[PDB]
């Protein structure tokens, strides 16, 4: 880390791992009792939990992976979707945070609709279903790798790309069909364009093999998501990124066209 | 869990007790990591979640293998490949006679390979120390105990309350740096490397400050020139004594040039210029490396 040596290896590896630790593109369809919308409401709620407990954005991206992964093979009734979500968050925390919140805290933030006993059992069930493979590559990770390729670093472009990638977590509707390395590529260029009129850098095209053209589809989707962002049913993420910690980038007016 | 027969306790633990067990059906000897679980009322531990998860991704001849994970009601057992003893015990037996340089080289070599594998798979060990390194009678040494291990897909924030061992802790962590880096692991091997050579612990500090001062006293007190940013770091102080760097031929006399060379690059102050596992493996110090067998007492 913080040394150019393994950066290339690590990238190549996360690329392999994202294919393996990826969910079922169309699992929501085969899920009898839950819908994208219920999910979007769930992820948004997790976003708030993250803020409330000052958790990392990685901890949020992971939990989302755990959830999608779980739902890709387990039928869940809406009445339990939150218990699943809570445990997933609990796990992501134990894995990524320096010191996760106590179980009691996760039972609390759910308005005691669930027992501490339930949380702990759902945790085991998730661990069993996920077969302990929790170290999943996130969009947040790929941005990190791409950020080294800036010239120089623009802490506003980053906060924006983070904002866009964090927005994708919400709508499974169009996003489950893109690999994190792709969503990240989209989020990066789109941010780079808005803030500095610059595009997907040649260094990255070579490092990722992705051409601006190849990111076009996801890009179109993300740009479109960026545009309607203010009128979305879920707003927790936008409220999060107008803060001065992220340079209120959620307030930057998106381009109207991308000229692609 | 019924097909296993416990033989003896081979290691205490705050994370869990380790037993040498035997598979009653296959004959395979294994090491069982038993986890409290029933207690804590906080579900599955983090060290367990991280050790299992990260280790399942690391398949290398120099990293102890995780064979299985048996989780149930109140008991969670980690099944690991077993090895005769750790390096701490070995260094002790070797006190009088000492470890031959060809074996020290062999061991360093393999360690750097196992570690290089961890790092290129975005895993930081963070707790490299003699008792966490295992060896067998055929000349193999392996990284073990990935409890404090961390995946660094994104930089790993440093604990406020120090967890890692003290004697092998890198100076960055002592000076209060924000993130860890693969560098902290190389520093540890660097310390282990000297210890094998001198038969003595390189920086045996009593406290965090005593630890920092022993490092300076030997490698000289760092400055802005040697390590840009030092003076600015959180726990750095201007009142720190200004010691001078000592000649490595007085720190580790039994080592040749390539030896003193590698060791100095492994104990390089600024963690951006400290040699990487990957790079060390290509150091001339290893041009004649072999795989000697050690002489181990039961
Ligand atoms: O063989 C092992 N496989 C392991 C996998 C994971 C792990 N995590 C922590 S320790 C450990 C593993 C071991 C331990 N092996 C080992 C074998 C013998 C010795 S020793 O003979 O040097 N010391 C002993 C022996 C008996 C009682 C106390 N200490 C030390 C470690």
């Amino acid at each position: 880390n913080e040394v150019p040596d393994y950066h290339e290896d690590i990238h190549t590896y996360l690329r392999e791992m994202e294919v393996k630790c990826k969910p079922k593109v169309g699992y929501m369809k085969k899920q009898p009792d839950i819908t994208n919308s219920m999910r979007a409401i769930l992820v948004d709620w997790l976003v708030e939990v993250g803020e409330e407990y000052k958790l990392q954005n990685e901890t949020l991206h992971l939990a989302v992976n755990y959830i999608d992964r779980f739902l890709s093979s387990m039928s869940v009734l809406r009445g339990k979707l939150q218990l699943v979500g809570t445990a997933a968050m609990l796990l992501a925390s134990k894995f990524e945070e320096i010191y996760p919140p106590e179980v009691a805290e996760f039972v609390y933030i759910t308005d005691d609709t669930y027992t501490k006993k339930q949380v702990l059992r759902m945790e085991h069930l998730v661990l069993k279903v996920l077969t302990f493979d929790l170290a999943a590559p996130t969009v947040n990770q790929f941005l990190t790798q791409y950020f080294l390729h800036q010239q120089p670093a623009n802490c506003k472009v980053e906060s924006l790309a983070m904002f866009l990638g964090e927005l994708s977590l919400i709508d499974a509707d169009p996003y489950l069909k893109y690999l994190p390395s792709v969503i990240a590529g989209a989020a990066f260029h789109l941010a780079l364009y808005t803030v500095t009129g610059q595009s997907w850098p040649e260094s990255l095209i070579r490092k990722t093999g992705y051409t601006l053209e190849s990111l076009k589809p996801c890009l179109m989707d993300l740009h479109q998501t960026y545009l309607k962002a203010p009128q979305h049913a879920q707003q927790s993420i936008r409220e999060k990124y107008k803060n001065s910690k992220y340079h209120g980038v959620s307030l930057l007016n998106p381009p109207e066209t991308l000229n692609l | 869990m019924e097909n296993f027969q416990k033989v003896e306790k081979i290691g205490e633990g705050t994370y869990g007790v380790v037993y040498k067990a035997r598979n009653k059906l296959t004959g395979e000897v294994v090491a069982l990591k038993k986890i409290r679980l029933d207690t804590e009322t906080e579900g599955v531990p983090s060290t367990a979640i991280r050790e299992i998860s990260l280790l399942k991704e690391l398949n290398h001849p120099n990293i102890v293998k995780l064979l299985d994970v048996i989780h149930t009601e109140n008991k969670l057992y980690l099944v690991f490949e077993f090895l005769h003893q750790d390096l701490k015990k070995f260094m002790d037996a070797s006190a009088l006679t000492g470890i031959p340089l060809p074996l020290i080289k062999s061991y360093l070599f393999q360690l750097l390979q196992g570690l290089a594998f961890c790092h290129s798979h975005r895993v930081l060990h963070r707790d490299l120390k003699p008792q966490n390194l295992l060896i067998n009678t055929e000349g193999a040494i392996k990284l073990a105990d990935f409890g404090l291990a961390r995946a660094f897909g994104v930089p790993v924030r440093t604990y406020t309350h120090e967890v890692v061992t003290l004697w092998y802790r890198a100076p960055e962590i002592l000076l209060g740096c924000k993130y860890y880096s693969t560098a902290v692991d190389i520093w540890s091997l660097g310390c282990i490397f000297a210890e094998m050579v001198t038969r003595r612990a390189l920086f045996p500090g009593d406290s965090e400050i005593d630890q920092l001062f022993r490092i300076f006293r030997t490698l000289g007190t760092p400055d802005e020139v040697v390590w840009p940013g030092v003076t600015s770091m959180p726990d750095y102080k201007p009142s720190f004594p200004k010691w001078a760097r000592q000649d490595f031929s007085k720190v580790v006399p039994p080592l040749d040039e390539d030896g003193r060379s590698l060791l100095s690059q492994m104990l390089h102050y600024d963690p951006n210029k400290r040699i990487s596992a990957k790079a060390a493996l290509a150091h001339p110090f290893f041009q004649d490396v072999t795989k000697p067998v050690p002489h181990l007492r039961l």
